[PDB]
């Protein structure tokens, strides 16, 4: 996979490296996910995020 | 804002006003605790800096509901490449003297990074700006925060359907041709806001335009991307004494 398209599959941040390597990153306030690709929050009050929406739906 | 709706109370929650001896003077967008993304254009005039005021969790002008959070400019930071009186590089990056308290009315919209902001933010189609501004050309300005769909042009496109600055690399066209919707007066220096798998992202600065919702025009905005990693490393610098601070670019 590469970054460029489809975003590697990262659901936020991307790397390329050496090979047919890639890897997904997260911003802070999120960490990365076992499948390498998505981000859940880590904080109370993640950047991005509309608090009241997010409660809306939880 | 002009042909666009009321943002309800919350949903805006990176929005800043800015205010210069209780006046409004532009918007903002708070992308951490203690820094918020302006525009350059809206400190030119500025004649006593330590007057400068950020209010986040801000809604409804008219009245106290206690949500809004208020703070000193400690810091006004500009690019060596901004001339003022003109439009290009325009945008600033602000210290505030105290961080702000995250809450559901103050969040903070991700910076991202650039290479992300170019393959993929970039060919979102829609994105929101927001402000306090005209809600008309020659109007009233808004005492609701007004929020608009805008969707993004690329730069030849932007040139070939216009019809008196540049559209430079450091900026981008967003909008509508139709006279119809567009940013404004008063809402320079807020967010272009967009959305990819969740989550939003500071992509545009409202910047400037040929009058507002000008038929044959577009709203003009600062390209973010272009600054990402200017902005990243003021923001581990240490403050320096004087409000107004040009840092080279790049
Ligand atoms: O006067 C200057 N600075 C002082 C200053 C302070 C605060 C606000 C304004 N100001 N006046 C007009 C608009 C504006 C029109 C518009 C239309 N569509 C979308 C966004 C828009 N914004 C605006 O933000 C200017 C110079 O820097 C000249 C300059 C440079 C850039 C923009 C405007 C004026
Ligand atoms: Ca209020
Ligand atoms: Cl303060």
């Amino acid at each position: 996979l590469i970054c460029v398209n489809e975003n590697g599959g990262c659901e936020q941040y991307c790397s390329d490296h050496t090979g047919t390597k890639r890897s997904c990153r997260c911003h802070e306030g999120y960490s990365l996910l076992a499948d390498g690709v998505s981000c859940t929050p880590t904080v109370e009050y993640p950047c991005g995020k509309i608090p009241i929406l997010e409660k809306r739906n939880a | 804002i002009v042909g666009g709706k009321v943002c309800p109370k919350g949903e805006c929650p990176w929005q800043v006003l800015l205010l210069v001896n209780g006046a409004q003077l532009c918007g903002g967008t708070l992308i951490n605790t203690i820094w918020v993304v302006s525009a350059a254009h809206c400190f030119d005039k500025i004649k006593n800096w330590r007057n400068l005021i950020a209010v986040l969790g801000e809604h409804d002008l008219s009245e106290h509901d206690g949500d809004e959070q208020s703070r000193r400019v400690a810091q006004v930071i500009i690019p060596s490449t901004y001339v003022p009186g003109t439009t290009n590089h325009d945008i600033a990056l602000l210290r505030l003297h105290q961080p702000v308290v995250l809450t559901d009315h103050v969040v903070p919209l991700c910076l991202p990074e650039r290479t992300f902001s170019e393959r993929t933010l970039a060919f979102v189609r829609f994105s929101l700006v927001s402000g306090w501004g005209q809600l008309l050309d020659r109007g009233a300005t808004a005492l609701e925060l007004m929020v608009l769909n805008v969707p993004r042009l690329m730069t030849q496109d932007c040139l070939q359907q216009s019809r008196s600055p540049n559209i430079t690399e450091y900026m981008f066209c967003a909008g509508y041709s139709d006279g119809s919707k567009d940013s404004c007066k008063g809402d320079s220096g807020g967010p272009h806001a967009t959305h990819y798998r969740g989550t939003w992202y500071l992509t545009g600065i409202v910047s400037w335009g040929q009058g507002c919702a000008t038929v044959g025009h577009f709203g003009v905005y600062t390209r973010v991307s272009q600054y990402i990693e200017w902005l990243q490393k003021l923001m581990r610098s240490e403050p320096r004494p004087g409000v107004l601070l040009r840092a080279p670019f790049p």
